[PDB]
């Protein structure tokens, strides 16, 4: 969807209008192949079929289960592909398979089949936003709650003695004194 | 002897070389700011208004920058230029320009004009029992400007090869 923008058609036109200056897209910083030498190495790769590693397959296992349950709960969602298919898996694999090629190497790659998954998934939320956000930066009392929160779905009691509580937070390096400021400020807000 | 098809310019049938009068008159002309919009004139025999239209055609029979890329696909620097108003009148006066004086301008009507195909056809033939193609008088054309009446009546497999 080409969101109608201003840099691009700054950008992009000015550099179409730099091709009718200067017959070669190409800038400054570019190495461009020519087709036929293009064509040379890219068959040369193509006669080489290299070999699946053992390692990244957990972890490409793990990907498609991933790949795989986000997609239930976006069903009737806004991002409809529906129900990802052993196929997008076995797809994600050839293309692995295919950058370790462009490797020359016979082992894939932990980051080619991560630049693999990249690939896929920037297929995908192009859609509409394309952006996100952050808000745990900052943590300086809220870590010692969540820490807190972990310790209670252990137990889950708001104790008037806290001598586990004050050893984890030395172990987590939080001082004494923002801790106890933590308990005042938690405490008057009743937990 | 083989002098083939005029290679630079269009085929062999304009001819249109200059004699130092040609030269003179061209230059005499061309110096000149204002001859841009007599142009109007010369493409306003029979209606008039819609100048910018006779700008329109001036310029495509000017050719373009069509440029050859490098290791890429030569880039469209040809126009084409889209028509609709009153199919009686609007047509037939704005068409006889390029129909009937200006060059190279195989009139078109769509479904009718297209012959055998517009684009081509491969064509198995009895005479020497072989199979040749059909290039339509557009794709035989090299560099001309067909002109295409009676769009509207585009049979289906046409509308692709636009």
């Amino acid at each position: 969807l080409d969101i109608p923008s201003r840099d691009d058609d700054e950008k992009l036109a000015e550099h179409v209008t730099y091709v009718h200056m200067h017959n070669k897209q190409p800038d400054l910083d570019f190495t461009p192949v020519e087709p036929s030498k293009m064509r040379e190495y890219i068959a040369y790769a193509k006669t080489k079929r290299p070999v699946m590693s053992e390692a990244v397959n957990d972890y490409v296992v793990q990907a498609y289960i991933r790949l795989r349950q986000d997609s239930k709960r976006e069903m009737d969602s806004k991002f409809s592909f529906g129900q990802a298919t052993p196929r997008t898996l076995l797809g994600i694999i050839r293309l692995s398979q295919a950058l370790a090629k462009l490797r020359l190497a016979d082992m894939v790659d932990i980051d080619d089949v991560e630049e693999a998954l990249r690939l896929v998934r920037v297929s995908k939320e192009s859609l509409y936003q394309e952006t996100n956000k952050s808000k745990e930066d900052e943590s300086p009392t809220t870590k010692i709650f969540t820490i807190i929160k972990k310790m209670l779905q252990e137990t889950g009691k708001n104790t008037l003695s806290y001598e586990n509580i004050v050893k984890t937070v030395r172990l987590r390096g939080f001082t004494m004194l923002q801790l106890s400021n933590c308990i005042q400020e938690y405490s008057y807000l009743n937990v | 002897t083989v002098y083939p098809l005029h290679a630079r310019s269009t085929g062999v049938a304009a001819r249109q070389m200059l004699t130092d009068f040609d030269i003179r008159n061209i230059n005499k002309l061309s110096k000149k700011k204002d001859i841009f919009d007599i142009l109007s004139q010369s493409l306003a025999p029979s209606i008039y208004g819609h100048d910018h239209i006779k700008k329109a055609i001036l310029l495509m029979l000017m050719g373009g920058v069509e440029k050859n890329l490098e290791n890429g696909s030569h880039l469209r620097g040809d126009i084409n230029i889209l028509m609709v108003g009153d199919p009686s009148t609007a047509k037939s006066q704005l068409l006889r320009f390029v129909l009937n004086t200006a060059s190279l301008a195989i009139a078109t009507t769509g479904r009718g004009s297209s012959g055998v195909g517009l684009t081509a056809a491969v064509t198995t033939d009895r005479e020497t029992g072989e199979r040749r193609l059909e290039a339509g008088a557009m794709v035989l054309a090299d560099r001309g400007v067909v002109c295409i009446d009676e769009f509207d009546k585009m049979t289906d497999v046409d509308r692709v090869a636009i």
